[PDB]
């Protein structure tokens, strides 16, 4: 099949770590001899099989920045919010970006530790207010509030 | 299942059904799941959502 | 105007003393005035159990009110929504007095560490009152011996923890500093 | 605005471009290329040749405008900035804006040879006092303290890591502190200075020792105490008004730095940073702005006021507090301008009334003569549109939001003019926050629906390049056959310097009278000083500047 | 908050507490003050972190002597 051998050869371009020759790539697989693989490599954006000699070089929610993610939170004011999935699909390592855009700039929800921060898309203003001592957290909510009257 | 064999066989299976359920494809393979899953990792592009959820793609 | 400051007012309590997701429930109240619980469950993609108590923290602290949104859908089924209402003036009541008492509490540990009250025989494992003390001090003695150890005591509640509480007091004022006048900013209108 | 190197010209913000050229050729960085070859430090390639050929005479015979200077210097491998910055001592007439005669960080190159016996003209001098207010103003934010703590921590490593590199260079600058204010190599330089001085041009600064902070390690000692003290003074309960002298006293007890040593931070930072040959400056940008405040706090008092609001009132009750400091008396920078100058002229066609200017800035005029446009044709119709199609009083004083009783009248005004008026219509809203709700709610109804088809509408936007692209596509439309309408802000950038000829404007609309009370009590605190130091009340000051802003836009 | 620099105050305060007899401002001279400031920085900064605090304890020995100078 054309795709299977082409996939292995194109995957071999980045694995070798070298821009191996156009033909010498095929003999390394020893089975891929079609021109569609060469056509695909020539059609490959990641595999820079340019007009020159054989050169084997490696390469939804387009919000790849905290500036763009902040805009997403701005677009979802009084609106719904996706959790974390397409956010990291269009931008690898959102979680570090979440902490960098802290204090309601990447206002997420750390749903679980093993969930890779299954975030939430919400938009706050100051967000963090972490300076409150957890003792004052203890001291704030132990208060019996009078009812209607 | 060799990586080239997985690459050809999975593509042979993906040519039959690349847009197939991730559970259904494995039962169509029934081999040591590391080989079939690994071939899905480079010789396919995962679509977790949508109508073709968990369906191999390229 | 003022009610907008009330809208932002509860954010102070919610984003300081609670977690990150607690404003995510509160934000939805400001997001939709009649906030359906079934919708708010989807908005943050949190299940029924995870979203439940979050409203209660806003309900209990007089910040929110889950209004019983009973209505008749076309199917004639038992339709209920916990419409998290925003009771703005009553949430002011909760934040106002909660700031009031905590300042007293951190003061209390200061005075207690400045007035030794009891005693202790750490040898006989016995703590004593001063009245207990004045029973076993001998006229030939300067410190009240014991009755199981016949040994002197130690003063109780000395002043080595006194300095601990002032930082708690100072941290209380410096962290509640954004909150105190934010209530009084609203209390100018009393709405 | 005058850079020619493609590497430098890419960046948008002026300071980043200014930093890149300065780091390209700096008194301590450019030396590291000539004496030892390296790829870490490049060359401007235009200051390089200016350093060789340009500073020997004047430009041949051209009186170069901005358009003309750009074209000439491009072909002749010269950067026009370094020409005119040097041309101060050679230009029989010097062309620059108000800031470079008033702003203290940039007006250190002023030459008395061109200042003593010269004649000074202030163009559009109606907006003179407002600029001076910004000159002594600075805010802070809770995000910035995180950067400030970053700069405080990162410089602590920076000054210590270079100690093992060259410790004697560290101490060599210490003996430069006991001798004086580093005058030999802090002011007699071509490129060295990095930290700007917000104080008056070196006259309001003693030359004594900056306390016992000479040591690199001991410099960390008071830096970390003072940064902690300001943070609890950054999380203040609400806006509190204390005399800036008192801030030093409260600082004095919490962190014992005397007032005279604290005035010496600005010349200290350049004295210390230069020794470390620092290579990374991103987290150190907070250092120059905070230390700019440090020079201001120890020097200015009893004329200004310190305020710390725990949030912005439009987004109240949030951890976004400000170290608000704003100038109350603009004349402190104004008076030394008149102190040295002998020939001065102030002229503006929008100043009204013309009488509070001498009392506000404390300067001596002699000829107060007013001019009326004597023409055989009217050519202008100033209008007082109190009543609309509904014949209802229209304004923007009632609120800063939209309402069907009001918005339908203003939109009906815009469409009715769009049917009849010729090409060129410019409006100036009181504020940009006001307009965003105006246009979006206008889009909700079909009021703009007929306005859509009449003319070509381009909107004022926060990004200057887009608005300039919007405005450059406004003038061409106006000159072209199709009609065009521009919408802008009375407090926006358009009212500053933009001109509108016949085509570019025929009928201008003014939605209300612009009152700047929308912001927090910062201006209310500012307005109080005007009320007691001067006999100009809130009512007299508010309407007269608002119409001055109104008359600024109309002409 | 760089707890190493937290001890800088205590070293500095101990000079403000015990070693206050040092002639920095009472002497009047700027040259004497400037040398005193450099000497103050020599004692406090080394006593602040302590990377070379072997004469800093001796500076404490002199500081205690300065306290006796205040005392006597
Ligand atoms: S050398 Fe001149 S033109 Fe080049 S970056 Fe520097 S200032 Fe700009
Ligand atoms: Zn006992």
């Amino acid at each position: 099949h054309d795709s299977s051998k082409l996939l292995w050869a194109t995957e071999y371009i980045q694995k070798k770590g070298k821009p191996v020759l156009v033909n010498e790539l095929l003999d390394y697989l020893s089975m891929k001899k079609d021109d569609k693989v060469i056509e695909l490599l020539k059609k490959l954006d990641r595999i820079e099989f340019d007009p020159k000699k054989g050169t084997f070089k490696y390469l939804t929610y387009d919000v790849h920045s905290p500036s763009e993610l902040l805009k997403l939170l701005r677009s979802q004011v009084t609106f719904k919010g996706i959790s974390c999935k397409d956010l990291k699909d269009g931008w690898p390592q959102c979680d570090e970006t979440i902490n960098q855009l802290e204090e309601d700039s990447k206002i997420l929800v750390l749903r679980t530790k093993k969930d890779k921060t299954p975030r939430y898309v919400w938009y706050n203003s100051g967000g963090n207010l972490k300076c409150i001592d957890e003792e004052f957290v203890k001291m704030w909510e132990n208060v019996q509030l009078p009812q209607f009257a | 299942m060799p990586k080239k064999e997985i690459l050809d066989y999975l593509f042979k299976l993906f040519d039959e059904y690349d847009y197939w359920s991730l559970k259904g494809l494995k039962e169509r393979t029934r081999q040591p799941e590391a080989h079939l899953k690994e071939c899905l990792d480079k010789v396919a592009t995962l679509v977790k959502k949508g109508p073709y959820a968990f369906k191999y793609t390229l | 105007p003022i009610d907008d400051i009330v809208k932002n007012l509860l954010k102070f309590v919610v984003r300081g003393f609670y977690g990150g997701s607690f404003v995510l429930v509160l934000d939805a109240i400001l997001f939709h005035s009649v906030l359906a619980e079934d919708d708010l469950k989807q908005l943050l993609s949190i299940n029924k159990t995870e979203l439940g108590p979050l409203i209660a923290r806003l309900r209990s602290d007089r910040l929110i009110s889950i209004h019983k949104q009973r209505e008749y859908p076309p199917n004639s089924k038992s339709v209920e929504r916990v419409y998290y209402y925003v009771k703005y003036p009553h949430a002011i009541d909760a934040i106002k007095w909660k700031v009031h008492q905590v300042v007293q509490r951190l003061k209390d540990d200061l005075d207690k560490n400045s007035e030794p009250n009891g005693y202790m025989c750490p040898i006989c494992l016995t703590k004593y009152t001063q009245l207990e003390a004045v029973q076993l001090l001998n006229f030939d003695r300067t410190e009240f011996l014991c009755s199981l150890c016949d040994e002197p005591l130690v003063e109780d509640d000395s002043g080595k923890k006194n300095k601990e509480k002032q930082d708690k007091l100072n941290r209380l004022m410096d962290q509640i500093q954004p909150i105190i006048d934010s209530l009084k900013k609203i209390d100018d209108s009393r709405i | 605005n005058l850079c020619l190197h493609p590497e430098v010209s890419k960046e948008r913000k002026g300071t980043v471009v200014d930093e890149k050229c300065r780091r390209m050729t700096n008194g301590q960085a450019k030396r590291k290329l000539e004496e030892d070859p390296e790829a870490n430090v490049e060359l401007c390639e235009y200051h390089e040749n200016l350093y060789n050929i340009e500073v020997e005479d004047y430009l041949p015979k051209g009186v170069f405008s901005f358009e003309k200077l750009l074209k000439y210097c491009e072909e002749k491998t010269l950067c026009p900035y370094f020409i005119v910055r040097r041309m101060i001592s050679l230009c029989n007439i010097i062309i620059y804006s108000y800031h470079y005669l008033l702003d203290p960080k940039i007006a250190e190159r002023v030459s008395n040879e061109v200042s003593k016996d010269s004649i000074v003209i202030f163009d559009e001098a109606h907006n003179i006092d407002n600029v001076c207010i910004e000159s002594l103003s600075l805010d802070l934010t809770t995000d910035a303290l995180r950067r400030a703590t970053r700069g405080a921590n990162a410089l602590d490593e920076r000054i210590s890591e270079v100690r093992k590199v060259d410790s004697q260079k560290l101490q060599d600058e210490y003996e430069k502190l006991v001798q004086g204010l580093h005058s030999a190599d802090i002011l007699t330089d071509q490129e060295e200075p990095f930290v700007e001085t917000p104080v008056l041009p070196q006259d309001l600064l003693t030359e004594a020792i900056p306390g016992n902070i000479r040591r690199a390690e001991h410099f960390v000692s008071f830096l970390k105490r003072l940064i902690e003290y300001l943070k609890t003074r950054m999380k203040v309960l609400h806006v509190i008004s204390e005399t800036p002298k008192s801030f030093l006293q409260h600082l004095k007890q919490l962190t014992f730095i005397e007032r005279k040593p604290l005035r010496f931070c600005s010349e200290r930072l350049s004295l210390l940073v230069r020794t470390l040959e620092v290579t990374e400056v991103e987290d150190f940008t907070a250092l120059k702005d905070i230390a700019t405040f440090a020079t201001l706090i120890s020097t200015y008092e009893e004329g200004f006021l310190l305020i710390i609001e725990p949030y912005e009132i439009e987004n109240a009750a949030v951890p976004n507090p400000i170290m608000r400091f704003t100038c109350l008396d603009a004349s402190i920078a104004i008076k030394p301008v008149f102190e040295r100058f002998s020939s001065v002229i102030i002229t503006s066609g929008t100043i009204s009334p013309l009488d509070m200017y001498p009392r506000m800035l404390n300067f001596k005029t002699v000829l107060q003569k007013s001019y009326a446009m004597t023409l055989a044709k009217k050519s202008f119709l100033p209008m007082i549109i109190t009543k609309g199609s509904d014949q209802v009083a229209i304004s923007s004083r009632f609120e800063i939001r939209n309402d069907p009783s009001i918005v339908r009248n203003y939109g009906s005004m815009l469409v009715e003019f769009a049917k009849i008026t010729p090409d060129g219509m410019v409006v100036f809203f009181p504020s940009y926050l006001y307009m965003e709700s105006i246009v979006s709610m206008w889009q909700t109804m079909g009021i703009l629906d007929e306005v859509w088809k009449h003319k070509l509408i381009l909107v004022e936007t926060p990004d200057a390049q887009e608005t300039s692209l919007a405005l450059e596509t406004y003038r061409k439309a106006c000159s072209n056959g199709r009609g065009a309408i521009l919408l802008s802000v009375a407090r926006g950038k358009v009212s500053e310097g933009i001109d509108f000829d016949h085509q570019y404007g025929r009928t201008v609309l003014m939605i209300g009278i612009p009152f700047q009370y929308t912001e927090s009590r910062i201006l209310k605190a500012r307005l109080e000083f005007m009320r007691e130091n001067y006999r100009i009340r809130e009512n007299d000051f508010l309407s007269f500047d608002a119409m001055r802003h109104a008359a600024q836009c109309l002409g | 908050d760089d707890v190493e620099v937290e001890k800088e105050v205590d070293i500095r305060k101990r000079v403000f507490n015990v070693f206050n007899k040092t002639i920095d401002d009472f002497n009047g001279d700027l040259v004497e003050y400037n040398k005193y400031l450099e000497e103050v920085e020599d004692i406090i900064y080394k006593l602040d972190h302590g990377i070379d605090v072997a004469k800093t304890e001796e500076k404490l020995r002199t500081y205690e002597e300065l306290n006796k100078q205040l005392i006597m």
